């Protein structure tokens, strides 16, 4: 349902607000399940595709998105979906040095215990952060 | 003007009140009824308030921060006195909210100042029910007495003269 | 149903006590009573007595629970109520005026009345909630 | 007794059950008055 | 955010804010920053000004 919600279900619905709840929960689903560890990052679309239409939000939402980041993350075979939303998200404009130095960090710290596939993702993705945020440089 | 002539009476622009005016004395939409409530957003709370199914209203208000609960009270209070048409609805609401949060709205220093529009809009509704009582009564009796209670044969001379 | 509406007809002509018993009938129903009142009360006389027994019971006690003379009171009226302003005894307007007062009381009973039938609503409910 | 002019008695019921509180008020004896008051 | 002073209104001064929620309302210092008005926007609000 997650894969395809955000396209095959949200623009056939007449009020896909009433998606939120379900998405903001799928979200924020913490369990000791590790299958159902992967949620969040399939929730993670629909609930973007619902911001941007309505101009809706998700509290601390980049501190939230700092923790999804992990090791499984490198292995997930979704990892494609999420780096590309990452783009979008980490290519605002108000966006501080710490911040973004965060995501930098950590990234490369996983890098070291990643698949190649992943590798090939992270290098130019970090390449694009690295030069949209020039003090990033140190 | 004739002197003899009594001046009229005009309100002009004066600013009519009443007495009751204490002003100066899955499938839920929780997350945005939090959203909208926050930030004042009219229109994004009126698509909110557009459902009208009563489990729905339940489950939304079931999960809503009880201090937002307040402010959510105060806000049908003054959607219900700009249109009575929709009293039927939002009452539903408003009795919702006053259940689950009961024990919440007994913990406030003031309620009376806080919810004094839903007090006098409530009170109005109530002023009707006495004389519609009277309506419905008279308005009774009478349906309830009241539902108890060429060219064919034509013959034309000129025709049969012709034919 | 024959039997009691032929048995209130003598006694409406005999001016029988028992008025009340037979108006108390359970076997009455709501459109036999229809019948009763369109077909059988033809004389004013039958109609003043029948008004003057069921209004006197319901001024006595307006809070009885059994709810068929009132239903009796409430077909007499809107069928007969030509008829029955009709009727100028001056008792029959002197029981009028006592039902009015009883009955006036009790519309005054009701505002406060379904406040606290709210009022009790909630802390079942609530009571629920705590419960599950 | 009132289970078993009158509009100020009841009134006065009233008065008695926000006295007694939410809280105090047991559900067995809840559902009696609910049916009376009904 | 941008505050104006003195100008004809009932309320001496007011401060209006831009939310990027689509919002801009008006404060007023006298009472101390309270909401008395706002208006809403189709989309983020970045730049709010008045005469």
């Amino acid at each position: 349902i997650l894969l395809i919600l955000h396209k095959r279900i949200i623009p056939h619905f007449h009020t896909p607000t009433k998606l939120m709840d379900f998405l903001t929960d799928s979200y924020n689903l913490q369990s000791s399940n590790k299958n159902a560890g992967v949620v969040p990052i399939l929730a993670l679309n629909g609930l973007f595709e619902l911001m941007k239409r309505f101009n809706l939000e998700y509290p601390n939402f980049y501190m939230k998105l700092y923790q999804i980041i992990n090791p499984d993350l490198m292995h997930v075979k979704y990892r494609a979906r999420f780096f590309r939303l990452m783009d979008v998200f980490l290519s605002s404009t108000h966006l501080s040095a710490h911040l973004v130095a965060s995501f930098i960090k950590k990234l490369a710290r996983l890098t070291l215990e990643s698949p190649p596939s992943a590798i090939v993702t992270v290098i130019p993705f970090i390449y694009n952060l690295i030069r949209k945020h020039p003090n990033c440089m140190i | 003007k004739d002197l003899a002539s009594a001046t009229n009476y005009v309100e002009g622009n004066a600013r009519v009140t009443s007495g009751d005016n204490f002003k100066h004395v899955t499938g839920t939409v929780t997350v945005i009824l939090s959203q909208a409530l926050q930030s004042n957003d009219h229109s994004l709370l009126e698509t909110v308030l557009n459902n009208r199914d009563e489990r729905v209203i339940r489950d939304t208000i079931f999960r809503l921060k009880p201090a937002l609960a307040v402010i959510l009270l105060e806000r049908l209070a003054e959607r219900i006195a700009r249109q009575t048409h929709r009293q039927g609805p939002l009452n539903v609401w408003v009795k919702w909210c006053l259940i689950i949060h009961g024990g919440y709205l007994v913990s406030i220093p003031n309620l009376m100042s806080t919810l004094s529009s839903l007090h006098s809009t409530l009170k109005r509704r109530s002023d009707l029910l006495p004389r519609l009582l009277a309506l419905d009564a008279r308005l009774d009796c009478t349906i309830n007495k009241f539902k108890t209670l060429e060219d064919d044969v034509e013959y034309n001379e000129e025709l049969d003269d012709a034919g | 149903q024959v039997e009691i509406a032929n048995i209130l007809s003598s006694h409406l002509e005999a001016n029988s006590t028992e008025i009340l018993d037979d108006l108390m009938s359970g076997s009455w129903t709501e459109p036999e009573i229809k019948k009763f009142i369109l077909t059988k009360i033809n004389t004013v006389d039958h109609l003043s007595k029948i008004f003057l027994t069921i209004s006197k019971s319901i001024t006595q006690n307006p809070w009885n629970e059994e709810n068929l003379l009132p239903l009796w009171l409430k077909w007499l009226l809107t069928l007969k109520s030509g008829e029955l302003n009709s009727i100028k005894d001056k008792h029959t307007k002197k029981n009028c005026k006592h039902l009015k007062s009883a009955l006036r009381s009790s519309e005054e009973i009701l505002p406060v009345l379904l406040g606290i039938q709210g009022r009790l609503e909630m802390l079942r409910r609530q009571a629920k909630l705590r419960e599950d | 007794f009132i289970t078993s002019q009158s509009t100020q008695l009841f009134q006065l019921l009233s008065l008695v059950l926000d006295s007694i509180g939410l809280f105090s008020l047991e559900g067995a004896l809840l559902e009696n008055l609910t049916l009376y008051i009904d | 955010l941008d505050y104006v002073e003195n100008f004809d209104s009932p309320m001496q001064s007011a401060l209006i804010a831009s939310s990027l929620d689509g919002h801009v309302k008006v404060f007023d210092p006298l009472d101390n920053f309270q909401v008395k008005f706002g208006w809403k926007f189709s989309g983020p609000v970045l730049s709010c000004a008045v005469s």
